[PDB]
């Protein structure tokens, strides 16, 4: 709901992911 | 997926393994989009060329999973399935135009580290995310190359490509409802989903919000990983009237 | 090649 997409390991304790970087780079 | 990765634990806590209940196996991917739905392609369920015809009670579904053979328990859950919707034109007959199902829980299940649901793009956050280059990430437990299957989750990101790229690619009928993605044969990297991955989740991080969103759905390739080949998957925001009024309907 | 589920799911 309200909390989609927010993956408690990760974002829910403000962790990155190994790869994740990749995808904002790519947003230009 | 082939020329991927070991996912991380909870790195696609929202991934769904759809599993044959007789023989046990693994049909599909899928994706936790709230505490009751899952949503997968329409393919997975209903694919009369190679005869396939699921029912409800044919399947359940597993999720909070990483490796792909194991009974993770204290981990996983596993649901039965209330009822399929399969998008009412959606093309088997085709190109697999309209590739998307929805799947309604017997019971809800719990969230925890492991099971999170994504979300669904809303117009702003498509018209945004949904360009050539801008890269998504694909997972699945589907095989490791065209012609074996891995120990756990699979990762691989992707970048969305120029729609005429995508229709020059194949002699297929690619249809608004699709998008293509993948490295082309001169980028060097390469990478896609195969068998096995179908039904599973295409989805991308919006540097707006920090938040995870399902834009695809794994739809369709010419073989796997084949140069000059591409990825093409169910264009979710395109299908999401469909979506909202089947869970405003049957919810 | 995979790991039998409780019965539980099955029935
Ligand atoms: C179109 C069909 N391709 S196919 O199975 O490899 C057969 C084929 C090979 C070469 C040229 C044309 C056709 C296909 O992808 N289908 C037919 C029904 C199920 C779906 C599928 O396998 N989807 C999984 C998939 C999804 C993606 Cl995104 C990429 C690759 C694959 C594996 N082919
Ligand atoms: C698939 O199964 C249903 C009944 O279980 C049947 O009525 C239908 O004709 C079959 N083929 C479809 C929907 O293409
Ligand atoms: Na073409
Ligand atoms: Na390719």
């Amino acid at each position: 709901e309200a909390d989609c997409g927010l993956r408690p390991l990760f974002e829910k304790k403000s962790l990155e992911d190994k790869t994740e970087r990749e995808l904002l780079e790519s947003y230009i | 997926i082939v020329e991927g990765s070991d996912a991380e634990i909870g790195m696609s806590p929202w991934q769904v393994m759809l599993f044959r209940k007789s023989p046990q196996e693994l049909l599909c991917g899928a994706s936790l989009i709230s505490d009751r739905w899952v949503l997968t392609a329409a393919h997975c369920l209903l694919y009369p060329p190679w005869d396939k015809n699921f029912t409800e009670n044919d399947l359940l579904v597993r999720i909070g999973k990483h490796s792909r053979t194991r009974y993770e328990r204290n981990i996983e859950k596993i649901s039965m399935l209330e009822k399929i919707y399969i998008h009412p034109r959606y093309n088997w007959r085709e190109n697999l135009d309209r590739d998307i199902a929805l799947m309604k829980l017997k019971k809800p299940v719990a969230f925890s580290d492991y099971i999170h649901p994504v979300c669904l793009p809303d117009r702003e956050t498509a018209a945004s995310l949904l360009q050539a280059g801008y890269k998504g990430r694909v997972t699945g437990w589907g095989n490791l190359k065209e012609t074996g299957q891995p120990s756990v989750l699979q990762v691989v990101n992707l970048p969305i490509v120029e729609r005429p790229v995508c229709k020059d690619s194949t002699r297929i009928r690619i249809t608004d409802n699709m998008f293509c993605a993948g490295y082309k044969p001169d980028e060097g990297k390469r990478g896609d989903a195969c068998e096995g991955d179908s039904g599973g989740p295409f989805v991308m991080k919006s540097p707006f919000n920090n938040r995870w969103y399902q834009m695809g759905i794994v739809s369709w390739g010419e073989g796997c990983d084949r140069d000059g080949k591409y990825g093409f998957y169910t264009h979710v925001f395109r299908l999401k009237k469909w979506i909202q009024k089947v869970i405003d309907q049957f919810g | 090649d995979f790991e039998e589920i409780p019965e539980e799911y099955l029935q």
